[PDB]
RNA sequence: ACUCUGGUUUCUCUUCAGAUCGCAUAAAUCUUUCGCACUAAAGAUUUCCGUGGAGAGGAACAACUCUGAGUCCAAUUUUUUGAGGCCUUGCUUUGGCAAGGCUA
């Protein structure tokens, strides 16, 4: 029946990097700040369009702002300014910077950030200080040595003769941190139709350069 | 020492005291020892050394003040109290428990008592302002009001505050809040002739869950059937009481004969066949009425020949015929017909009649022009009860003491009552802040929406 | 009582029965930085305790953070209390009081009623991050409230499964940490007894994510079950702190053998970890069983199927087993409620622990006078109704008693501000589920219901017809001010009591909040920050008032101050024409009014000591030292009134009897200030004279408080005034690269970079910077868009600083709507909020003299 | 350490399924909304693309891995003895019981 399907971690770190070219290598959901569909439907909601967001029909009627008579509320003369209020303010805080919040979604806050360090040379052991770690500045009541503790020769560390990393260890660690498609060991077989191999790509932002019409 | 000498009691002026609103602190928005002063009628909070009330004796020099709880008087600034009988009327004003005035009907006092300025009124007959548009609940309220019985009941603040009520129960803010309304309507000694129900009305929106909105008009009818059933539900402490005020005042019993139908689009002979089907005959569905439905016969259409007027003239008899007994109204729900046959069987001590005016046509609503004549001092309803039930009632006599009318369009319609004042015989229209006083003639020549009888 | 509640490990009697008991208990606050683990460590607690209660796979359950905005924001927002029995080592079962608190520093206020209504402190570290902002920012307030300190340090799992580290290296990281940690505590305390050390057992690590936690001594105890002969406790001694170990002589020595062993931390501890993880994320197919088998855990054929994470996560359970180490870290070092009581007392009772009341409270005893105290304000699901959440110091609360509840103004000569109220309910209060309960002795922390009508921030619940002398505690002294002001109005007017009702309930959910109502009729919330505010409308909106609200934008509180003395010694008369009183204003001296905040001086001192510490640290006259009569607005107030009347000139007997009436015109002047109607801070008022009627009913009340108040406006505005920036410190944990943005973004906002010292052990930057609080807004968007979200920053309060500009310059020009220069944005600020506040169009230097 | 169920694969039927029934995404109809509706939003219904859960039936080859159930300790601190004998007082169920002082 070909429905579930369950592999061994070798074979998912080879599937993960013969399909490099299709994943953008990231490793939070920090790349979609005010970016993500919360953010895309707030500012739905609010009729306003992030930069690199679409731009939908407003979903409720809105009245020009020319329309209210100078009220004591939005007087401008009491109004200080020091920078634009800009469209991503009022999405990531839309009960703040809105007066009629209605249908928005609370964007996710921010994650901590993920400080994989990605390994390029296999040679390298698993667990290596790689330059890019920031090296530390080294520099107790300690008992004494004098004292008559002694460790029973039944006693060893747990794993003494585990080695601390395998050939295949930094290629798990990778597929930790690998796209959904390959996070997974075990899954469910899923429809040619049902999997978008590019949504990922304009899920992300639009790259720097590029013309007008690949932007729209 | 320093109370009955305290200088500063000229400063006070009544003028500017209003006490028909929230008691929270204008500043802090705290409603714990909220303070008024006397000399700008603000609230503020507090009594002690930093409170806003002391800060702000100190900064606009007004050194009076009143505990909207405790009902003291104070001079915050060398902060002691202030013992005068003459500021005894304010607090009167703050708490105008208007036990006796409320013990008759609220109007049964017809006094030209005087309000502090220069304004005579009769207690009871008083003003309600119309907030935007709330003149239906003006109408329901004052309706209600003058009501000897229920007004009594409300008059004394001990008859419901001791009644226990669920923790996050809402529904008896309507309760105080309405017996507040009836101490400051039948108050003897007012500042004003009228009387804010700003805070009935928003008690009355929060309860109804954004319905009968102060902004927007709604029926008087469905506003007066749900503040009844609202004040039988919260007068029920905990449970269903079931004899409150507002049941011994207005709830009466009446015996619905209700007989099934058949099909009329069927031969004569399955017709008379279903006749012996047990279930197209008259039924025993006797239930509590808390008020009577009139239904106004459809409009003439066309005018008659004669020189009368386009308006149609129903008599009150008339309309009280479907409740006679013999009378048989059809009514058909979806594919079912039924024959409502209705008797009365306990008569109220205050019938409430709720004339149906606006009906729902094919396209818009129609309000029927139907006048009713009715006669004002003497109805007799011994012939709308059955015989074992006309012995119990001694007194079947009806006054017609308040009498809702609605004016205009259906849409924009305006409410106005007319209140039959007791102690005195005068009767007095009110529409939000007119108080005029209408002939007793001409009271059934309005198109009569709500009506309240008293039994004698 | 009886009423159906979850599956649990324990019974709830025997929850019950702990709680008579006040040795068994521990009253915990897990503080920390944002996102370092503490509510998912709280989460796998929970599901210790409650077997019915299981985590996603995918999604990080959280049983606690149970609010709507906590859920979909995924950041903590109030303090969330949880009663557990949790077993020790020995396998004692306590009972636990641990209050769950928010780690984003806009909510610090959160943490701060978290830490009145508990004994101990375990602040959460992230072993990647490692010591942050409000790490620093929470252990200052914990130990300047006479708390124990206990770490977790959170997420080793990062050092194996992200950073890489060799085990070494992770060593090294862990005892930077500590290190870093207690370098703080020793500069924030002047006691040197509370060293923090894993030896000690203060120190846990954790992994609430994989379900690692374990001290030294569980994990030693781990190695004493799986080997008998040996005793845990002193090979916990021996794990930590340089010390080698020898397997030719089975020794543990401080010289290190073979110059290539490594420590006994990293041999025994360290590295079996690191082969765990490293054989589940990489040899899981090929050789998890044998580790499995040689571990002792045995998992079945579905449980291997799992992916990595979640097996990662059964595999640490079956090993560490329960939460034992965290149990004996928060026991021995954590006081219970009868040890910790006497410094609680100390610390926070107004009535001191010398009063007999104080003494009565020392003992905590459940058969005394009811002396509870509740900080937090809990609202239902329905949000009318509100429980009052507080620990009970002493005596026994019952439900359906009658009850005194005691406000933050009740006192023994004024006790208005107190209310006889009737208790509804009480619960035990768990995250997701109250076990309700009819009494709650002295030591734990109880829900109490009706009680909170006559209580907006604190509250002092005592019994009725006794305590005569029974005072209230002090009110919370925050972490950080409140500065971010926005007004609110409805969309509808005609539905303006609603939204009223909204703002008194926000004031009592944010202990913090301010919400007041201007001269303009504006109503005006005060928040910490964006975020705070953000959720604070969100609450006032859809969960208190669900009305249409309109929000201006958000502007600061500023201050008013004085650069240099006045020109000419300012008068004024009361309006009896009598008392004269002569006074000028000066700045103070340089940190003088940091040192009067920081409570470093306090007029509750006698004469003696504080003329001593003003003539040294200060160097200031024995006269002028002496003569000091108030400190600013409220107590501990960056102002000082002092009297340089030579008694020759004016009576010191006479000038008494109206001090109190000149006090309070002094600091009521000083609260409201003549610029903007804003704080006056750090100026120094001098009554250089005093004429006062010798009759009482010509002086004092109305005549001296008004009079007071303008001529201290007077000195004011004739010494040069100045407005005062809230400028907020900023901490942006940023990649490498990054960096270089960030001082672009701060380039914008007039932010100026302090230091970009890189985190040791990480590959991250922590970008300090001071950008002024009227300038941040949207800072944190700015940084995060531009950075492509990888800047992450958090802005908190630091200090007031001067305005470029001289708020008093009739020839500036601003347009309506302009970003005005720096050289007047003082002068913009100044009639701005004049005309927010609703007083005149500009105020004038002669306003308030007596001459005009 | 020995016994006994629950097997896996595939086909089909029935039923439930608000579960991201689906880590994917279409069509139609009606109403509503402002334009003046592929180039437009909202609300609702329905049909297709195809799943999960449970049960039943069929036939293919596996029958006890797993899930389970039934099934080496005499020397301090407990289980290899400070263990037994004498006297007085209250009741004697005239066997002795209760307490204290002893000898060991």
């Amino acid at each position: 029946t070909y429905q579930r399907w369950q592999f061994t971690l070798p074979m998912m770190s080879t599937l993960y990097r013969l399909a490099n070219q299709l994943l953008t290598d990231l490793v939070d959901d920090n790349y979609f700040y005010l970016f993500d569909l919360k953010a895309f439907f707030t500012s739905k909601a609010l009729n306003m369009a992030i930069p690199g967001g679409p731009k939908f029909e407003p979903l409720v009627r809105d009245i020009n702002l020319q329309d209210e008579d100078w009220n004591e509320f939005n007087d401008i003369n009491k109004i200080i300014i020091r920078q634009p209020i800009r469209t991503e303010y009022k999405i990531a805080f839309p009960y703040l910077y809105n007066n009629l919040p209605h249908h928005v979604h609370l964007t996710w806050y921010h994650t901590p950030n993920v400080v994989f360090i990605k390994t390029e040379d296999p040679d390298l052991p698993a667990f290596y200080f790689d330059p890019l770690i920031n090296p530390i500045s080294h520099r107790e009541p300690l008992p004494d040595d004098d004292e008559e503790f002694e460790l029973p020769e039944f006693v060893e560390p747990f794993l003494k003769d585990t080695p601390l990393y395998t050939d295949n260890t930094a290629n798990g660690i990778a597929l930790l941190w690998a796209p959904r498609p390959f996070n997974l060991r075990s899954g469910r077989t899923r429809r040619a139709l049902d999997i978008p191999l590019v949504k990922n790509w304009y899920r992300e932002h639009c790259p720097a350069g590029q013309p007008v019409k690949v932007r729209v | 020492r320093r109370s009955r000498h305290c200088p500063y009691l000229d400063t006070i002026n009544r003028s500017v005291l209003d006490f028909d609103f929230e008691k929270l602190c204008s500043i802090s928005l705290s409603h714990i020892n909220a303070y008024a002063c006397l000399v700008c009628g603000k609230y503020f909070q507090g009594r002690g050394l930093k409170s806003h009330a002391y800060i702000h004796s100190v900064q606009f020099s007004h050194h009076v003040f009143l505990n909207l709880h405790t009902l003291k008087f104070y001079c915050l600034p060398d902060n002691y109290e202030i013992i005068d009988s003459s500021l005894e009327d304010i607090t009167y004003v703050l708490k105008p428990t208007f036990t006796k005035q409320q013990i008759a009907n609220l109007d049964k006092q017809a006094k030209l008592s005087r309000a502090y300025d220069g304004t005579t009124y009769l207690p009871g007959i008083v003003g309600l302002n119309n907030i935007k548009a709330n003149d239906y609940a003006n109408a329901v309220l004052q309706a209600l009001s003058n009501v000897p019985p229920l007004r009594n009941y409300f008059l004394e603040e001990d008859n419901y505050k001791n009644i226990k009520r669920p923790p996050g129960d809402i529904m008896f803010l309507l309760v105080q809040r309405f017996g507040e309304l009836m101490r400051k309507l039948w108050n003897p000694r007012n500042f004003k002739a009228h009387v804010s129900p700003h805070e009935m009305l928003q008690a009355v929106v929060l309860c109804s869950k954004k319905t009968f909105q102060i902004t927007k008009q709604g029926d008087g009818v469905d506003f007066l059937s749900w503040f009844l059933n609202a004040l039988h539900s919260a007068l029920g402490g905990t449970k269903k009481k079931k004899k409150t005020i507002v049941t011994d005042v207005f709830q009466g019993s009446m015996r619905i004969f209700t007989k099934k139908l058949p099909h009329p689009d069927l031969p004569a002979e399955e017709k008379e066949q279903l006749l012996h089907n047990d279930e197209y005959q008259e039924t025993m569905v006797e239930s509590t009425f808390m008020y009577l439905t009139l239904d106004l016969p459809t409009a003439p259409l066309y005018k008659d020949e004669k020189e009368q007027l386009i308006i149609p003239q129903v008599p009150l008899f008339n309309i009280l015929a479907k409740f006679n007994g013999i009378t048989e109204k059809e009514y058909k729900t979806y594919k079912e017909n039924f024959l409502k046959r209705f008797q009365l069987t306990k008569l109220p001590p205050y019938l409430i009649f709720c004339i149906k005016r606006f009906t729902k046509n094919n396209f818009f609503v129609e309000k029927n022009p139907t006048i009713v004549n009715f006669p004002i001092t003497n109805v007799d309803l011994r012939e709308y009860l059955s015989e074992e039930v006309q012995a119990v009632h001694k007194n079947t006599t009806y006054d017609l003491i308040a009498n809702i009318v609605h004016d205009g369009k259906p849409s924009e319609g305006s409410y106005r009552i007319h209140v039959l004042h007791h102690g005195t015989g005068k009767w007095y229209e009110l529409q939000d802040l007119q108080v005029t006083d209408i002939l007793p003639q001409m009271i059934t020549l309005s198109e009569a929406y709500i009506q309240i009888w008293k039994r004698r | 009582m009886e009423q159906t509640l979850p599956v649990t490990v324990y019974e709830m009697d025997f929850l019950a029965d702990l709680m008579d008991n006040s040795e068994l208990i521990r009253n915990v606050t897990l503080c920390g930085h944002l996102h370092h683990g503490k509510t998912c460590f709280v989460d796998c607690l929970i599901e210790q305790t409650h077997p019915e209660i299981r985590k996603r796979y995918d999604q990080d359950l959280c049983y606690t953070d149970i609010l709507f905005t906590e859920q979909e924001r995924g950041v903590g927002i109030k303090s969330t209390p949880v009663t557990v029995v949790l077993p020790d080592t020995k396998g004692k079962s306590y009972l636990f009081n641990i209050m769950d608190t928010p780690g984003h520093v806009n909510f610090s206020d959160e943490v701060t009623a978290g830490l009145r209504i508990s004994d101990g402190v375990v602040l959460f570290i992230d072993a990647a991050e490692g010591v942050m902002l409000n790490t620093e920012r929470l252990i200052k307030h914990a130990v300047q409230e006479r708390l124990a300190v206990t770490v977790c340090i959170n997420k080793i799992d990062r050092l194996i499964l992200e950073l890489k580290l060799p085990p070494t290296d992770a060593y090294y990281k862990l005892r930077h940490i500590v290190d870093e940690v207690n370098g703080l505590i020793s500069m924030y305390s002047t006691d040197e007894n509370l060293i923090l050390s894993p030896l000690l057992g203060n120190v846990c690590f954790s992994s609430s994510q994989y379900s690692i936690c374990f001290t030294l001594g569980s994990f030693a105890k781990i190695y004493a079950d799986t080997f008998g002969d040996i005793n845990y406790q002193e090979f916990a001694k021996r794990l930590w702190g340089d010390i080698y170990f020898n397997p030719k002589t089975r020794k543990f020595t401080k010289k290190a053998p073979t110059s290539s062993s490594q420590r006994s931390f990293v041999e025994f501890i360290l590295e079996p970890l690191y082969k765990i993880l490293a054989q589940v994320v990489g040899d899981v197919d090929t050789s998890l069983p044998r580790t499995l088998d040689e571990l002792g855990i045995h998992l079945t054929k579905e449980e291997l199927k799992l992916n990595i994470r979640p097996l990662l996560r059964l595999v640490c359970k079956k090993f560490f087993g329960e939460f034992t180490g965290f149990v004996d870290m928060c026991v021995q070092h954590i006081p219970s409620p009868k040890v910790g009581a006497k410094p609680k007392i100390e610390h926070t009772y107004t009535g001191g622990v010398d009063s007999d009341l104080g003494e009565a409270m020392s003992d905590c005893d459940p058969d005394g006078p009811l002396m509870c105290h509740t900080t937090k304000m809990y609202s239902t699901d329905d949000g009318v109704q509100f429980h009052a959440f507080g620990r009970v110091l002493s005596g026994t609360i019952h439900a359906g008693q009658p009850v005194k509840v005691l406000g933050e103004n009740y006192t023994l000569e004024d006790e208005e501000d107190s209310q006889i109220c009737t208790v509804g309910r009480l619960w035990i209060s768990v995250a997701r589920y109250h076990i309700e309960v009819n009494r709650v002795p002295a030591g734990n922390w109880v829900l109490i219901e009706g009680v909170d009508q006559p209580i907006v921030k604190t509250a002092t619940i005592t019994e009725p017809r006794g305590n005569e002398e029974a005072q209230i505690f002090r009110p919370l002294k925050f972490n950080t001010t409140s500065v971010i002001k926005i007004a609110v109005e409805p969309v509808n007017p005609s539905e303006l009591p609603k939204m009223l009702d909204g703002l008194r309930k926000v004031n009592k959910s944010y202990p913090s909040l301010t919400t007041k109502v201007e001269e303009s009729g504006e109503h005006v919330i005060l928040g910490t920050g964006e975020l705070y505010l953000d959720c604070v409308m969100h609450d006032l909106r859809k969960m208190y008032s669900e009305i249409d609200i309109k929000v201006a934008d958000p502007v600061v509180t500023f201050c008013e101050t004085v650069v240099e003395t006045s020109s000419l010694k300012c008068f004024a008369e009361t309006p009896n024409k009598k008392n004269k009183i002569t006074m000028i204003a000066e700045p103070l001296e340089k940190g003088l009014a940091e040192d009067i905040e920081n409570e470093v001086v306090q007029i509750t001192w006698n004469r003696k000591k504080l003329g001593e510490f003003f003539q040294t640290k200060y160097d200031w006259d024995l006269l002028a030292a002496r003569s000091i009569w108030a400190f600013g607005p409220d107590a501990t107030g960056p102002n000082i009134l002092v009297d340089d009347t030579l008694p020759s000139e004016v009576d010191k007997a006479l000038l008494g009897s109206v001090k109190d009436s000149i006090v309070q015109g002094f600091q009521w002047g000083t609260r409201e200030g003549p610029l903007c109607d804003e704080l006056i801070r750090n100026v120094k008022f001098k009554i250089l004279d005093a004429v006062v009627a010798q009759e009482p009913l010509h002086r004092g009340g109305g005549q001296i408080i008004p009079t007071a108040r303008r001529v201290v406006y007077s000195a004011f505005l004739m010494a040069t005034p100045r407005l005062m920036e809230p400028y907020y410190f900023v901490e942006v944990q940023a990649p490498a690269d990054c960096v270089s943005a960030v001082y672009t973004v701060l380039a914008r906002r007039r932010g100026h970079v302090t230091q970009d010292a890189p985190i040791p052990g990480s590959p991250l930057y922590t970008i300090k910077a001071f950008i002024p609080a009227i300038d941040s807004f949207g800072f944190e968007t700015d940084l995060r868009t531009h950075t492509q979200g990888q800047a992450f920053s958090l802005s908190v309060f630091h200090h007031w600083q001067i305005v470029p500009g001289d708020p008093l310059d009739k020839s500036i020009v601003i347009r309506p709507l302009e970003p005005q220069p720096a050289p007047h944005l003082a002068r913009e600020f100044m009639i701005k909020t004049r005309r927010r506040k609703g007083l005149s169009e500009d105020v004038s230097i002669s306003k308030f003299f007596d001459d005009p």
